[PDB]
């Protein structure tokens, strides 16, 4: 999944 | 005693087990706290894909494979609507169940639900003419991820093509111990990619994301 960082 | 736990790769792979157990089966559950950029994500994979398919010299619209498928958002969203078929690969069964109802509106151009660790798999051979890898290239060892992509070369019908799709850090390899991936940086998974023998025709980073996330990149390789 995206991240964040 | 500890032999097992302080083995970091077979650690590394069974959290990430564990993680996934956990996940639902759900095009939220595959974007994990990220849904609403699931919309940006396909459009800019609809955008990318179509400039190395079709007609001279580009890959063919036959056969593409959806490595660490999940329940098939990308076979759904991206692959569908331009291959005849498309068979998926995931290590989890209950995901590769769900992806039958899923994926049910075009469930005859499914033709294998291969359920395996990309680690212990072999992609056909010259099965494919697009291998498409998202967000799972971070759930591998830099070895395996290695071996992993020169067996994809393998898989690739003539002028097919290796589409991968991840987080691209600023510096270095992060481990994140909540899912039990990695972030690599440019340098070292562009490295990687050329150590399995591959080259880079094209690459694009994904637009329309928060400022606050990991950058997003987008290869195509051969
Ligand atoms: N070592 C491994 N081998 C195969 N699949 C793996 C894996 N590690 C993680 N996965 C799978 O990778 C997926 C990550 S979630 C992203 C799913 C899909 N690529 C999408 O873009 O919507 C999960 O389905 C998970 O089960």
């Amino acid at each position: 999944s995206p991240k964040r960082i | 005693g500890t032999s097992q736990v302080i083995n970091g790769e077979m650690q590394f792979y069974a959290r990430a087990k564990l993680f996934y157990q956990e996940v639902p089966a759900t095009e939220e559950g595959m974007m994990g706290n990220f849904i609403e950029l699931s919309s940006p994500d396909i459009q800019a994979s609809q955008k990318f894909l179509r400039k190395f398919v079709g007609g001279p010299g580009r890959a063919g619209t036959d056969c593409a494979l959806d490595c660490g498928s999940g329940i098939g958002r990308v076979s759904k969203h991206v692959l569908l609507p331009v291959f005849n078929s498309v068979e998926l690969v995931d290590m989890m069964e209950s995901f590769l169940l769900e992806a039958q109802n899923y994926l049910q509106v075009k469930g005859d151009k499914v033709e294998s639900y291969h359920c395996y660790s990309l680690q212990e798999f072999t992609p056909p051979f010259r099965r494919y003419d697009v291998i498409w890898i998202q967000w799972v290239s971070g759930h591998l060892t830099d070895k395996d991820l290695l071996a992993f992509l020169s067996r994809c070369r393998d898989g690739l019908k003539e002028n097919g093509i290796i589409i991968l799709k991840d987080n691209v850090a600023r510096e270095g390899c992060i481990l994140d111990l909540s899912d039990s991936s990695v972030t690599r940086d440019m340098d070292i998974l562009r490295s990687l990619i050329r150590k399995s023998g591959l080259v880079v025709l094209g690459q694009e980073k994904q637009d329309g994301f928060p400022e606050q996330c990991i950058p997003v990149w987008m290869f195509a390789l051969h």
